[PDB]
């Protein structure tokens, strides 16, 4: 036995999102949804169907019929935003998870990073290391990409940068990170860390 | 209210077995089916098997061949074991409390209401190594207005995962802790950033409190300007 969901469902605010999951005679079997937001445990949503536990808002409705059930959020909002997964499991049928709908909410305005830049601690170069740390966080259209420099030249070999990582706030975090020498850190005037975001770029720069 | 803890989390070795344990605190193990689910991206969410609280046992028919469940309800805690793992059995691993409903005398249903909060479970060949923790200290003056942005670099560790508190959990507001690179060594590295009245520097001590749990290391820096 196998659960089909559709991969996304993208919505505006105070609209509503439905997702479904699709199952042969799935309305005979006692459909439960879960929740999972980025690094969080899943939560159940409903249950048996239609059933809300306790402090669940009744925004969450669910329906369950012939081939498909539906998990229906009215009026969403951006604290919506999750991965929602259908799953059948009573007397008949152990349990099976279908494959998860991602819902994103549309038009939440596009936010500019704001980016930290810090030097090498010194008790790293005491060490006989240094590290430059470019944080990157707030941005929200969803993506960045991140250029580094020693003085005025482009530096590359050394920089490893993270992959977008959801929020709280659904806005994103990223880092960029500038692995290098001791001698090169105090051998160059300045560094700097350029993070670019739809086209416009803000760069931070730091000295020894 | 019942509150469910998977053991520790970390590495197993290419081969080995997978052994992680789930403590039951707040509540009575009886009545109920004590699940074992997983998580990895793209993999969703995937049934591993239960154990009903006198021993029986139900198991996903694909790792069947692999797996045990069992219960110990004197120290109210159940177990899994997945032997011969390889890289697809990378995943976060949750205990979760089923629970069953009579409808009628021929029909009940199942849900898991209580989860526990996930581990880590990295398949790797590579050694455990426990992180250099330094401090990321505020610039001499802020350029933020006002506020001051300090933190805490966690160098060079492996596995994931690795947890950051700020003064033992009594500041919260302000703390960003970012997800790790994985540099070309192999190893990760974090930060975690707080940010601060500047007034406050004078009258605050900050202290991240850095928790490797699969190196059994704990390191609590102090961030001085």
């Amino acid at each position: 036995y196998e659960l089909t969901q559709p991969p996304s469902v993208s919505v505006a605010p105070g609209k509503t999102a439905i997702i479904t999951c699709g199952g042969n005679n799935i309305g005979s079997k006692s459909v439960q949804w879960y929740q999972r937001k980025p690094g969080q445990a899943p939560v159940l949503v409903i249950y048996y169907n239609r059933d809300r536990p306790s402090g669940i808002p009744e925004r969450f409705s669910g329906s369950n019929s012939g081939n498909t059930a539906t998990l229906t959020i009215s009026r969403v909002e951006a604290g919506d935003e999750a991965d929602y997964y259908c799953q059948v499991w009573d007397r008949n049928i152990d349990p099976h998870f279908g494959t998860g709908t991602e819902v994103t909410v549309l038009g939440q305005p596009k936010a500019n990073p704001t980016v930290t830049l810090f030097p090498p601690s010194s008790e790293e170069l005491q060490a006989n290391k240094a590290t430059l740390v470019c944080l990157i966080s707030d941005f929200y259209p969803g993506a960045v990409t991140v250029a580094w420099k020693a003085d005025s030249s482009p530096v590359k070999a050394g920089v490893e940068t993270t992959t977008p990582s959801k929020q709280s706030n659904n806005k994103y975090a990223a880092s960029s990170y500038l692995s290098l020498t001791p001698e090169q850190w105090k051998s160059h005037r300045s560094y700097s860390c350029q993070v670019t975001h739809e086209g416009s770029t803000v760069e931070k720069t730091v000295a020894l | 209210q019942v509150q469910l803890q998977e053991s520790r989390p970390g590495l197993v070795k290419p081969s080995e077995t997978l052994s992680l344990s789930c403590t039951v605190s707040g509540g009575s193990m009886r009545s109920y089916y004590w699940s074992w689910i997983r998580q990895s991206p793209g993999k969703g969410l995937e049934w591993i098997g239960y154990v009903y609280y006198s021993g029986g046992t139900e198991y996903n028919p694909s790792l069947k061949s692999r797996v045990i469940i069992s219960v110990d309800t004197s120290k109210n805690q159940f177990s899994l074991n997945l032997s011969s793992v390889s890289a697809a059995d990378t995943a976060v691993y949750y205990c979760a409390r089923g629970v069953s409903a009579l409808v009628s005398v021929d029909y009940y249903y199942y849900y898991m209401d209580v989860w526990g909060k996930g581990t880590t479970v990295t398949v790797s060949s590579a050694s455990t190594k426990g992180p250099s923790v330094f401090p990321l200290a505020p610039s001499s003056k802020s350029t933020s207005g006002g506020t001051a942005a300090l933190g805490c670099l966690v160098k060079d560790y492996f596995p994931e995962p690795v947890t950051v508190s700020w003064n033992s959990g009594a500041l919260t507001s302000g703390v960003h802790t970012f997800p790790a690179v994985l540099q070309s060594s192999g190893l990760y590295s974090l930060s975690s950033v707080v940010t601060v009245p500047s007034s406050s520097l004078g009258t605050q001590t900050y202290i991240c409190n850095v928790n490797h749990k699969p190196s059994n290391t704990k390191v609590d820096k102090r961030v001085e300007p």
